[PDB]
């Protein structure tokens, strides 16, 4: 069966870099998009990051130029780089794919998920 | 020659026909026919290959020297007044490039010019495809200049103007290329009267195709359901049987021989014949479903019957459908 | 040797960058067709072939001569020198001016300054076609004529001749269509670059029924009448009544197999899928006839001969009746 | 006339059509919008689609400022190839036309600013991998990406004329789809990082609904007619061995020919699709139909039929009258709520 | 690298590429060379083959000598549109292609005695004409013409630049054939007559024999196995009527299929080939397979079999079961002796 | 105006015909290749097609500049004025450079005189596959990169970057095919006219099994397997054994006509006809089966159970010892 696992995560120091890893089985996505979302306490899922088969980099504009998506599309695998973390990163960041029907920003569209990785800047 | 080339085109003009504002130009028009290539039904096109040649006299060219005709290749052909002939039922056509431009220039010192290039006319024919499979053809090819009219440009058949090679090397499967006439008229357009040289080539179809394809298999399926005749009336699934699944193929056969034509809205000699074969195929079963209808519940003798009058009237049929489509 | 000079005056000094009366009011061209062929009307690519020749007409007094009582017509070439419009085909899907033995086109100068450009030309045009009444259907094939760049305060097009304008449509021959008329449109269309001048040739295209009639039509009917056959077999015979009726039913497979290879994947039920899903029910119904004979005799036995006499005038009084108001509302 | 034609003489003399606008000093900035006259008809085996644009750009060339008696110059399009235009492509392109007939379809504007305006018409073939696990009811994000071919995003930068939503504008009555419907476009812009830098790309995405019409009248209703004919057999006596083996064979010969014919347009992909499980499904039924006579025919004593001892009537064939029936439904209802 | 740049520059200086070498003083001697990279697949129906060759051919033209550091100027290929080239083209050539990717395949090499070396890349596409009388155990000499289309033999004449035979040479792995065997070609060179002139030509024929698997497989084999399936119904009982009926009538139209889609690998030429006698002559014993039955029931007195008198077995049937697998038998030894 | 007066003097007295170092060393030309896509991988025509960012690096000290510390991205005219490899493809059969919106091509320059030329090429290149284990077969496709007119006295060709000089493999998703490797190899070829550089890259493709099973495999086991109920079947039911033995024969050859279609002619035996043959004989000896009950009892009567039940073993088990052997020799 399908399933996405995020690895890394946990707690960092504010400024401390971050690299969070999604491995995923069941179903190879080198044609599907592979995005990240993090979920704040109390709030929707935020888009973070998303890449198609052609590498092509979509960020929303709170983490642009901080934040860098990359696949390893023979492991099968996206990762998320995170720089320049803040106390109002702290959330649950989650590993998605999906085809992006109806937009690839939107949670919507993604139909695996990860169970989610927690991530918290001390400060 | 170098400085007899180089004085002919100082001075020289080729946007300008030679003496204009005085005399029309003639040209002296001349094609050898290396093939013809398919007949295509269903785009109403034939394919041709020609060594097309042009002559016509250009004074700004003359020269006085030793030497008689200046033999060149493609290079100065872009460098002179050439004529602006095109082909009226080309669907496509293209010269030929490889290696070079397949086209040569020679000129004389009295100013005459000799044009000649290699090129593939796809030419349409708009074929009219009653009698077929036994139907002829004369497929045109004309030509005429595009923007000179005939008080600019003449066009006229030289004496050996159309030649044919062996027409064994030719890609005519289904036709066979009985002869060609050469024409010259005049056609009005909205910008002029022009000058217009039409080629008819004949073409009689070769049945022997279609006779392998069609008559044969939708014969065999007549003459197959006549068998039944001589089957036992008791035998109801015997004789049903083979009385709809003739039919059944008879509907498979009319399909495949109109695969090969454009969807005319006419019938064709090959579509009476299938339909006629329908027909039979259709009748020997209701002779069957009469005759078991009449004896479970002379007419009896219709099996006799039907083992002379099917046959008698296929064959007959045949005698008029052949005499009238090859001799009437 | 004076035309020469005249003709070397005209383009020197000539900007083939600007239009006629550039910084003034538009230029009026006026345009005619001239038909030679029609030919590929394809439903499956949904789009047709047309060969024409056009025509432009325009005044630039930058190319206007004295002294020559003559129309110089000159090489195609000199087309490459002077402004020509930027005319472009909306709905052309692919298209190509003839080159053999040279470009087929012409340049044809006036003293006044009128230039007369000819161009030959092969165009695929786009036809969205409506199959709801196919095969008995008609279609409106439609040329759309604008300019790209210049908008209606630079270009005004017009068809020159009004309703002459537009020839050959009557030596025209399509295998499958029949044109039933043509009209000629002259509008602007905005878009967000400004307003251009659109010139419409649109056709009326009228299906021929022939074909279909023999390819189709008779081998259904031909297949639900032999369905009937059936009715006056006796009701002992399950496997002539079975053979029969289920060769019946495989047939009008094979046909509506053989049709539906030659057409486009559309969504929608067309008038000849009319015809043959009714075809198909009578003789699936005359199938079902003979099960009901078998199951009432056989298991109800422990009127059989009553339903095949029903059935004897009900399925041919039905079936022409279904004829009659299938041909009634599209014909 | 000879007013303009010093201007633009002015504008090309010293003028190098090599060199980006701002080379060297500020990255060129580029305002692209697109304008879709119709959007062409996509083919399932290719995994592409056409689709015929207005592409239209603008940016601001500080060399080509003017005063004049205009403030714009719509010029012949030949004036574009002598000066600088971005380099754009398409990257899922496959194989597109800039179209030419009669001319370049191209304008070139240039207002007194130095601001170009320079848009083509052209027809793109563009790849749209398409997962079809769902099909014949699957939807598709078909994409149309574009950037710059040699200009890394320190040196173009590409941007949407207006809000993104509205600088992609589709005609209304453009659409030259067959078999899907085109349900709306999202529009947006990303970064690719390659081998040679690192590029802009301008994005949008059409999200296309395939229609099921076709494949209810020509795959799924035969299908259902072949199954219901199957279990027309069960209702005729047991003694009609040759009647009820015809019924058999025939209708499992029609399945076959419905199976091996229903992916003739599809891509041959390794996965089996929902049109492939429906056809499997009435394929079972129909191979289990006759089964289920052969099982009634083992059990048949006599080989007479009921005008001595007669056969009953099978017990197999009283059931089979309602659970082949019944469970062809069952199927039916779970087939299309699953995919619906 | 001056010093080439004036030697080029002094070469080009004055000369006219419009006048072959040796104009007025004697015949241009091109020494031609083909080098096949690869026989492509022959096209039966448009009676033609595609082929990839390096065309290479050499001449000396006095005008290009030079004296320098290097013997051999190995140059761009841009240089040869500069110079006089022999305008050669393949008389029995229909679309051939010239390769431009990613520049143009061409290469030309001066020496400092003025002999030219000048080789290119293109696919030619010839007819050859196939008399498929014995198709499919036919063989073809496809022929590859060539020679100058506008100088005659008193201006340019052409030679093989080694012996003939070793003038034209196929790549040991470059045969993109399917169906044919390349058993070798045959070089010559002679002269053509036309209106125009005389002109030399090279000629080569290569030689190819059709492979017989395919046809063997998809046509005999169905055709043979159809025979032995009508001539299996001889063995059933004569009071099997609707069984020995479904066996003559499913074998010919079995017969009527194959016969139909036999054809549809060639062109449709208006005789019959080697396949076409084997299907008639099959379609005869499937054909009297169906009669020989019908004859048998003529002669049925009764409707039941045997288990009150009954039917004997029929001597047409005791016949048959020799007569038509012999007859069959002795059929297929005649006619593939005949062939093979 | 510093960039453009720099440009200027690089192209003056530039030679386009002389290679870098024209009369010296050989130039060494790196190569890379970003891979786009692979598609229509076609047994009928032999070939596949393949879109990529074609890179070449070489350095050429004539377009050394010095003051600007900048790589100078120029438009990609200039290529049309620079000297560039004459590079070329030997398997290629029909390939173009992509020209939308301008010519697909990039010119960027670097101070120490490096050049680097990209392209974005689609070629269809001929890939010969042999089909004997089809569909079961692993086939070998290969892009030959050769220099057309310098030798290896005057070019060199390396894979810039070692194994990692090609990218985008491990994105490429064949619909019918799976990607198990791909390789990168420097080697000459010597022809008639000298030795020349040569570059490969070679894939190796592994057909997917899966679209087969359910177009060929699964319907003629279930032809073959159905094929087995005449013999439940009683012996007097001639008609009923007939019409399923013929039936299932007629069934094969669909299968086959269908399979036929799709594939070139090819004279040999691929795996898949193996088996559509083994499962026909099948079939036919059920068929043959009935005829020698039906002679047995009737021809020579004048055990008949016996061959029906020893039947229903032996066909059902010979039937899985040949799918043992088969899939056993192929998968
Ligand atoms: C929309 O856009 C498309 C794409 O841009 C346009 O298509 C372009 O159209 C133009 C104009 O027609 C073409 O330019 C001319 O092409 C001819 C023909 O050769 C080309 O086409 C062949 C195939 O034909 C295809 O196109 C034609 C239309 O052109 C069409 O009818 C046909 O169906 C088919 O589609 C190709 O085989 C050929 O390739 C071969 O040759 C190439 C080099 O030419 C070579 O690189 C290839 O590898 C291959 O071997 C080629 O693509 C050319 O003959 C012509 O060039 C001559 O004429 C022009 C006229 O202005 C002249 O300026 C040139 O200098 C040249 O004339 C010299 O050579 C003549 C022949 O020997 C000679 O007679 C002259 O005297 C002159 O000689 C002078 O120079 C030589 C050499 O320096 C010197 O030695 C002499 O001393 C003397 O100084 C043009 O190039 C494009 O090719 C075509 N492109 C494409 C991709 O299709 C389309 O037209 C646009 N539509 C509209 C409505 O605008
Ligand atoms: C799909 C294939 C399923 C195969 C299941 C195979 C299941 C299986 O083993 O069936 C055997 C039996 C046959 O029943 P069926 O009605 O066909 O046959 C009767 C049965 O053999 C009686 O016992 C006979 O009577 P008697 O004792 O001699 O007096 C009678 O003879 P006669 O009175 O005419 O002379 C026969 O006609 O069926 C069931 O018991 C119901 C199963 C319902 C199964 C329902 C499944 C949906
Ligand atoms: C396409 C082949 C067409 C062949 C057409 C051949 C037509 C032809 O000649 O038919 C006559 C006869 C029919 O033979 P067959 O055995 O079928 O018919 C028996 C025959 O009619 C006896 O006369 C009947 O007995 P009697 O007199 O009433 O006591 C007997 O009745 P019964 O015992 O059941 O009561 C019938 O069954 O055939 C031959 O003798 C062998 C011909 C071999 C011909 C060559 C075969 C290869
Ligand atoms: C009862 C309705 O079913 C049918 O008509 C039906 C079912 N299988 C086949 N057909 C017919 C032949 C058909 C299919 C498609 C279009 C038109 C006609
Ligand atoms: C004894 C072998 O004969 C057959 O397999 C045979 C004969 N007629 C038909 N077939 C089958 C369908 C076949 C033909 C070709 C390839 C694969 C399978
Ligand atoms: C036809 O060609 C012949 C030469 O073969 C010529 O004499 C005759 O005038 C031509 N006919 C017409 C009508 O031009
Ligand atoms: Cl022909
Ligand atoms: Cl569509
Ligand atoms: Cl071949």
């Amino acid at each position: 069966q399908v399933q996405l696992q995020e690895s890394g995560g946990g707690l960092v120091q504010k400024y401390g870099s971050l690299r969070v890893s999604c491995a995923a089985s069941g179903r190879t996505f080198t044609t599907y998009i592979m995005a990240w979302f993090r979920q704040a306490p109390g709030k929707e899922r935020e888009f973070l990051a998303a890449m198609d088969q052609g590498r092509i980099q979509y960020y929303g504009d709170s983490v642009r130029g901080r934040f860098t998506i990359s696949r390893d599309y023979a492991k099968n695998s996206v990762d998320l780089q995170l720089d320049g973390l803040r106390p109002e990163d702290t959330a649950v960041y989650y590993c998605a794919a999906g085809a992006g029907f109806w937009g690839l920003r939107t949670a919507s569209s993604y139909h695996y998920w990860g169970q989610g990785t927690q991530v918290t800047v001390s400060s | 020659v170098t400085v007899i080339l180089n004085n002919l085109l100082e001075g020289y003009d080729n946007k300008l026909r030679p003496d204009i504002g005085v005399k029309p130009t003639l040209i002296h028009t001349d094609m050898y026919v290396n093939s013809i290539g398919p007949v295509n039904a269903i785009n109403m096109e034939y394919t041709i290959d020609i060594f097309f040649a042009q002559t016509w006299y250009d004074r700004r060219l003359k020269f006085n020297s030793t030497i008689k005709v200046l033999r060149l290749n493609s290079n100065m052909v872009g460098k002179i007044w050439i004529p602006d002939t095109f082909f009226r039922n080309s669907k496509k056509a293209d010269a030929h490039w490889i290696t070079t431009p397949n086209r040569m220039l020679r000129i004389w010192n009295d100013g005459r010019v000799l044009y000649t290039l290699r090129l593939t006319i796809d030419a349409e024919c708009q074929l009219q495809l009653h009698n077929f499979p036994m139907d002829e053809h004369s497929c045109p090819l004309e030509f005429s200049s595009y923007g000179y009219p005939r008080e600019e440009i003449v066009y006229q058949w030289k004496r050996s103007s159309v030649e044919v090679g062996d027409t064994r090397s030719w890609r005519l499967y289904q036709f066979s290329f009985v002869g060609l006439r050469n024409t010259t008229e005049v056609v009005k357009t909205t910008s002029g009267d022009y000058v217009v040289m039409s080629v008819y080539f004949d073409l009689s179809r070769r049945m022997g195709y279609f006779t392998i394809q069609t008559y044969i298999p939708c014969t065999l399926i007549v003459v197959l359901s006549w068998v039944s005749f001589w089957i036992n009336k008791d035998a109801v699934p015997a004789r049903t049987s083979l009385g709809i699944t003739t039919v059944l193929t008879m509907t498979t056969l009319s399909t495949i021989a109109r695969k090969s034509l454009p969807k005319v809205s006419y019938v064709t000699a090959m579509d009476l014949f299938v339909s006629v074969c329908f027909i039979f195929v259709f009748s020997a079963l209701v002779e069957y479903g009469t005759l078991h209808y009449f004896v479970s519940n002379r007419i009896a003798k219709m099996d006799s019957y039907a083992r002379i009058f099917f046959p008698t009237a296929f064959c007959l049929f045949n005698l008029v459908y052949w005499v009238s489509y090859l001799y009437l | 040797s004076f035309v020469k000079e005249t003709v070397d005056k005209l383009l020197k000094g000539y900007d083939i960058r600007l239009r006629p009366d550039f910084g003034g009011p538009p230029v009026c061209v006026g345009m005619n067709i001239d038909i030679a062929s029609i030919d590929m009307v394809s439903e499956v690519n949904m789009d047709y072939t047309l060969t024409m020749y056009f025509q432009q007409y325009w005044r630039d007094k930058r190319l206007a001569y004295s002294g020559i009582p003559l129309n110089l017509t000159l090489d195609n070439r000199v087309a490459d020198q002077l402004w020509v419009p930027d005319t472009y085909f909306l709905n052309d899907k692919k298209s190509f001016v003839h080159g053999v033995t040279v470009k087929n086109r012409m340049i044809r100068l006036h003293p006044d300054g009128t230039v007369l450009y000819g161009l030959r030309i092969t165009t695929t045009a786009a036809c969205m076609m409506d199959l709801r009444r196919y095969p008995l259907d008609e279609q409106n094939c439609t040329l759309e004529i604008e300019s790209y760049g210049y908008t209606t305060d630079d270009i005004e097009f017009y068809w020159r001749g009004g309703d002459k304008a537009v020839t050959g449509v009557e030596r025209i021959e399509l295998p499958q269509f029949s044109i039933v008329e043509h009209r000629l449109v002259s509008r602007n269309v905005v878009f967000a670059t400004g307003a251009y001048p659109r010139l419409s040739l649109s056709f009326r295209l009228k299906r021929n029924i022939g074909y279909f009639i023999l390819q189709t039509y008779m081998p259904s009917i031909l297949i639900t009448i032999l369905s009937w056959v059936s009715f006056w077999i006796n009701y002992d015979a399950s496997a002539a009544r079975v053979a029969l009726g289920i060769t019946t039913v495989l047939t009008m497979t094979t046909i509506n197999t053989h049709l539906r290879e030659t057409l486009p994947k559309i969504p929608y039920v067309k008038a000849i899928d009319m015809y043959l899903m009714g075809c198909f029910v009578f003789v699936f119904l005359a199938l079902l006839e003979y099960a009901f004979v078998n199951y009432i005799f056989f298991g109800r036995g422990p009127d059989v001969n009553a339903i095949d006499r029903w059935s004897r005038i009900v399925f041919p009084f039905t079936f022409s009746l279904f004829n009659l108001v299938y041909w009634l509302y599209y014909v | 006339t000879t007013v303009f034609t010093r201007i633009l003489d002015r504008l090309l003399d010293g003028y190098d059509n090599r060199l980006r606008p701002g080379l060297g000093e500020r990255v060129t900035e580029v305002k692209t919008d697109i304008f879709v006259t119709s959007f062409g008809p996509v083919s399932d085996h290719d995994m592409e689609y056409t689709i015929d644009v207005f592409f239209r750009q603008s940016w601001k060339d500080e060399r080509l400022k003017f005063k004049g008696p205009m403030t714009v110059l719509r010029l012949n399009n030949l004036m574009a190839s002598k000066i600088w235009t971005p380099d754009t492509f398409f990257h899922n392109g496959k194989k597109s036309v800039a179209h030419n007939m009669t001319m370049p379809n191209k304008l070139l504007r240039i207002t007194e600013d130095g601001t170009l305006l320079y848009t083509m018409r052209l027809t793109v073939r563009a790849e749209c991998p398409m997962h079809l696990e769902d099909f014949p009811m699957d939807a598709h994000a078909c994409p149309l990406k574009f950037g710059s071919y040699a200009y890394t995003r320190a040196e173009v930068v590409y941007e949407w004329t207006r809000e993104p939503a509205r600088s992609v504008v589709v005609a209304e009555d453009g659409s030259r789809l067959n078999q899907y419907d085109l349900l709306g476009q999202t529009v947006d812009s990303g970064i690719v990082q390659s081998s040679t830098g690192e590029y802009v790309v301008m994005t949008t995405h059409f999200h296309l609904k395939r229609k099921i019409g076709y494949f209810v009248i020509q795959t799924y209703l035969p299908c259902i007619m072949t199954v219901i004919l199957s279990q027309v057999s069960f209702w005729l006596n047991r003694e009609s061995v040759p009647a009820r083996t015809v019924f058999g064979v025939t209708t499992v010969l029609t399945m076959t020919t419905l199976s091996i014919s229903a992916r003739n347009s599809l891509p041959k992909v390794a996965y089996a699709t929902a049109m492939d499980w429906f056809i499997a499904v009435c394929y079972a039924f129909v191979f289990s139909a006759l089964i289920e006579f052969a099982t009634v025919n083992y059990f048949t004593k006599r080989g007479y039929a009921w005008d001595k001892t007669f056969n009953s009537v099978s017990k197999i064939d009283r059931l089979s009258r309602i659970a082949f029936p019944l469970l062809f439904g069952i199927f039916n209802l779970v087939y299309w709520a699953t995919y619906l």
